[PDB]
RNA sequence: AAAUUGAAGAGUUUGAUCAUGGCUCAGAUUGAACGCUGGCGGCAGGCCUAACACAUGCAAGUCGAACGGUAACAGGAAGAAGCUUGCUUCUUUGCUGACGAGUGGCGGACGGGUGAGUAAUGUCUGGGAAACUGCCUGAUGGAGGGGGAUAACUACUGGAAACGGUAGCUAAUACCGCAUAACGUCGCAAGACCAAAGAGGGGGACCUUCGGGCCUCUUGCCAUCGGAUGUGCCCAGAUGGGAUUAGCUAGUAGGUGGGGUAACGGCUCACCUAGGCGACGAUCCCUAGCUGGUCUGAGAGGAUGACCAGCCACACUGGAACUGAGACACGGUCCAGACUCCUACGGGAGGCAGCAGUGGGGAAUAUUGCACAAUGGGCGCAAGCCUGAUGCAGCCAUGCCGCGUGUAUGAAGAAGGCCUUCGGGUUGUAAAGUACUUUCAGCGGGGAGGAAGGGAGUAAAGUUAAUACCUUUGCUCAUUGACGUUACCCGCAGAAGAAGCACCGGCUAACUCCGUGCCAGCAGCCGCGGUAAUACGGAGGGUGCAAGCGUUAAUCGGAAUUACUGGGCGUAAAGCGCACGCAGGCGGUUUGUUAAGUCAGAUGUGAAAUCCCCGGGCUCAACCUGGGAACUGCAUCUGAUACUGGCAAG
């Protein structure tokens, strides 16, 4: 079971993400993360401070 | 790197002094020295002794301007030599050239010594030498070159040395652009207020 | 004397003749512990005609492989278990 | 793909194998002749035996048919064997 | 069976060569017997660029070993019976 | 058209679809390179101060759909 | 001459506390992956997963100074033809360079890769005797003379091929017999016994079909016997986990004699005979290449074992042997096996756990590169050829380090941003303006080291059959770069061509406004969010670190929380329910003695480098390197006899 951080949605009733080990413990059971800026399940849209976990591209100029 | 966008800035935090920015006007006029920088300066410090250690490890990690890749390494040294060490840490971090020739007077700031040095305009032993950091051994001709001794930066820097240094453990000398490197220090030859037993007390664990 | 090996052992078997089974006793301190203790070493001996019985002190030495195990031979029997 | 140039090597070696076979069994039927001399139980004949099997195995020695102290320890064994059999 | 042969060490394009007697059928930074000089071939403005023990030369030469094609150059370079 | 540092790995000519070796490819030939995985038809590849994009792209849409699952 | 001050703590249980105790945290490390970003150079590393199949090319040859020989090519060349007027062209000639194939010689058993097996029937450490060993090297001794075969070639004849086959011929330094036959070989000795080859370079005289005997040197070859180096073997000690694995073992344990290996050995065997192993953990099952060493740590300890280096096992999967000095063969054979390929449809082929690369696996890992030049391996008389070893370059911020990203001046404190008790602070000398300068990059010129060597030449130490040949000291002259237009150096523009990432409640350095109102959303822990949120989302400001930064994974520590160094047991987890007692642990007190532990000493050993230390060099450093010292151990001898153990008497 693995949580998905940041907001902009889960993606991806039916494909594929590459998941990373690391708790949050409030829930039962999750024992994992996805990456959302690798493989598929998009960087989360929007924001500018927070980028690097939950990628986002320098945000252009 | 080379560490830079707002100096005296950088030294306000650190909260006294520091050797930086001495050509002109900056020693409080026109800079702020004391308070604190940015929007919360006005109202006293929380510190914490971590704080006060971590800071200080930084200061003079600032009065010299090297990077922390670097100054891991200057207590590798201080430990892996036989001297005591933050002592020896002064003295290890000291023998850097680019502070020599800063040491020299030929820049008044260091970081016009460091361009120098790094440009291209210096020689020790008569061989050219860029490699800023470079340990220049004890009893060394310090040399600059040629074609360097008439920048605004050599000229102006001479005589901001000129009735201002000439120290323990290194002699100098203007008209022939040459210094003697006497040692590196012992305990004696070298501060400011800095400290060198809290870092080591930092770095051990 | 000057390299070749001699040993004293316990015999503690002679069931069937020729070979002979002698056990030793060595001392080492435990390597981590210190305690400095047992573990007994047990070695076939050639034996020739029954000269040796149970309980015994024997002397052996090194000559050569004669049978599987069995490349020491049997020197002096020191004490005899008096029996 | 196919076989470096181990060709010539790969041949020779049968032509050397049948050479030696033959060489060795031309000893192996003497050696066998040997003992059953020796059970023949004749000094004469079996001593007969071992005079003609010195000229036989020592090409074989020399050669590097049975070579090293192979040669040897089939000389020797077997020849005081006719001395214990007097 | 051996060798006296050299053996390739340090970096690229400054190699230090270290010199060696060595088995005869294993690699050139194999395995060894006994290591017997050091050569460098960059001698630029340094001395010890040539180091070589002549007595050792001699108890593996009378024994029996081989002197290689660089290695007996390298007795060409000590010069030091002319 | 990407603007990326490449090289040719090695480049076949098809015969067949069977492969002929030839070992460069000069101007009026046509041939496969091998490897090279990353092109998408359309690419130009071009020198080191490169003809950037040729005029080339246009070519039709897809009239009718299907959904599809694996088994 | 180097040991030498690496032996931090914090938050969390309660109203609050001291304790007890688990969890989490700040450190260092990586063969790493990923997100966000990203300038240069150096150096170093790059499939850990499927030892999973592999397309394509390449990773092992070489001697014509062995031999029969003469398709090839090439030259010289006899004669012709065309005639050009003596040149172009043909035929034929091994004449000569030269050599495809073949016979035959030596190297494919070395180099390289791989870690599946295997708990050492190989390994690590020392100690062993029963042993073999091509070159190489030391010494002696010999090499006399002859026979036949057979490749090729050449005819024939099969096969769409791969690969043949039927027939006849010819050599050797291939084969074979013969001579002779030890300091050898077997053995009481008597006695028996087996060997080899020339070939080449040259010739200063002779013989002579100057074919060639021969003369002269080089060199090759054979017997013995040591050398050296390698390899076979052995014994003891160390080595992962389980006893919710406790009885295993008869070729097993031992002997006797025959057999056999290069050698002792149930190694094998027939007789025997009755053992051997095991709680000091056999056996069984699980897991596992080892070791130097790496990491971590004060140390002790713990972790760890293609990064390099020794060792060892493996070779499509499985068996067996050949050949040879060497193997049971990494590009051999044979068979079986699973899988694949040609097709001819009859029958045959093949092994990327070599190098590069494909597909498949997976989070994840490279170039179908340059070159024999240097180094070193191979063959060679040597020139020479051969080298996906080996050097480099290619490709990845994967690590480690160096170095850059202008520098100084510069407000009376500018727009913009942000808060604002609206006073004003801040962002900030930051910015603009100013003066100076240009590493690297970009661009033009010059350019170390790696180059040592070999060839051919006179002479000459010198065999000296004179001044040949050979041979070598030097001397002689031309002459060796894969990288590569490399470092390095000089010059020319310009403030220009170039900085990110994360963090700011406490732990933990650093802080506020505004966006949401149990949500949206953060969490390594503690927790926060339910109307003014220092957590959440963004703006300002701030801190840390930088060509990176963060994060999750992985080892150790922190952890004294599996504690030997260094814990505990009334109640916190914790003493057997009680006792006897076997094995084992432990031993009052004395004399003597022995000399196992014990300790000192001496001598051999602990490969290289690594670690550590003192030097040195690449503009430093990373790095690379000389010697020191460590190399915490074993070995045997001598020694010290208090302590303990042995042993005899109290």
């Amino acid at each position: 079971t693995s949580y998905i951080g940041g907001e902009g949605h889960n993606l991806q009733e039916h494909s594929v993400i590459l998941i990373r080990g690391g708790r949050v413990k409030d829930l039962p059971g999750v024992r994992y993360h996805t990456v959302r800026g690798a493989l598929d399940c998009s960087g989360v849209k929007d924001r500018k401070q927070a980028r690097s976990k939950y990628g986002v591209k320098r945000p252009k100029a | 790197a080379r560490y830079l966008g707002p100096k005296l800035k950088l030294s306000r935090r650190e909260g006294t002094d520091l050797f930086l920015k001495s050509g002109v006007r900056a020693i409080d006029t026109k800079c702020k020295i004391e308070q604190a920088p940015g929007q919360h300066g006005a109202r006293k410090p929380r510190l914490s002794d971590y704080g006060v250690q971590l800071r200080e490890k930084q200061k003079v990690r600032r009065i010299y301007g090297v990077l922390e890749r670097q100054f891991r390494n200057y207590y590798k040294e201080a430990a892996r030599l036989k001297g005591n060490t933050g002592e020896n840490l002064l003295a290890l971090l000291e023998g850097r050239l680019d502070n020599v020739v800063y040491r020299m007077g030929f820049g008044a700031t260091r970081a016009e010594a460091r361009q120098l040095v790094s440009h291209k305009a210096i020689m020790v032993n008569g061989r050219v030498v860029n490699i800023a950091s470079y340990q220049v051994s004890p009893n060394d001709v310090v040399s600059i070159r040629e074609k360097a001794k008439k920048q605004s930066r050599v000229k102006a820097a001479l005589e901001l040395a000129e009735q201002r240094e000439k120290p323990t453990w290194l002699e100098v000398d203007a008209g022939k652009m040459e210094g003697t490197f006497k040692r590196k220090p012992e305990r004696s030859d070298l501060s400011a207020d800095i400290n060198e037993h809290l870092i080591v007390e930092l770095y051990s664990k | 004397t000057d390299k070749i090996r001699t040993l004293q052992g316990r015999v503690v078997s002679d069931k069937m003749e020729k070979s002979i089974v002698v056990a030793i006793e060595r001392f080492v301190k435990h390597p981590i512990y210190g305690k400095f203790i047992k573990r007994t070493t047990k070695l076939h001996v050639h034996d020739e005609n029954n000269e040796c019985g149970i309980g015994d002190v024997v002397e052996i030495r090194e000559c050569r492989p004669l049978s599987k195990t069995k490349s020491w031979t049997l020197v002096r029997v020191v004490e005899k278990a008096v029996l | 793909a196919n076989i470096k140039s181990a060709k010539k090597r790969a041949i020779q070696s049968e032509k050397a194998r049948k050479h030696n076979a033959s060489r060795r069994s031309m000893m192996r039927t003497f050696i066998k002749k040997v003992y059953a001399a020796i059970e023949a139980g004749d000094k004469a004949a079996a001593q007969k035996a071992f005079n003609e099997m010195q000229p036989i195995v020592d090409r074989q020695a020399a050669k590097g048919l049975i070579h090293k102290n192979k040669a040897a320890r089939h000389k020797a064994n077997l020849t005081a064997q006719i001395n214990k059999l007097a | 069976m051996v060798t006296i042969r050299l053996a390739r060490h340090g970096a690229k394009k400054r190699p230090f060569y270290q010199v060696v007697v060595a088995d005869s059928r294993n690699a050139r930074n194999g395995r060894f017997i006994e290591r017997v000089g050091f050569f460098n071939p960059i001698a630029s403005e340094k001395e010890e660029g040539t180091r070589l023990d002549l007595d050792r030369i001699a108890h593996w030469v009378g024994q029996g070993a081989t002197i290689s094609d660089r290695v007996a150059a390298l007795i060409k370079e000590v010069n030091k019976a002319a | 058209v990407k603007a990326a540092r490449e090289r040719f790995g090695r480049i076949v000519q098809m015969h067949a679809n069977k492969r002929e070796e030839i070992k460069e490819v000069r101007a009026g030939d046509i041939a496969a390179a091998i490897g090279l995985k990353d092109v998408t038809t359309g690419d130009t590849l071009c020198d080191p101060d490169a003809p950037i994009i040729l005029e080339r792209m246009e070519f039709p849409e897809p009239v009718i759909s299907i959904a599809v699952e694996p088994k």
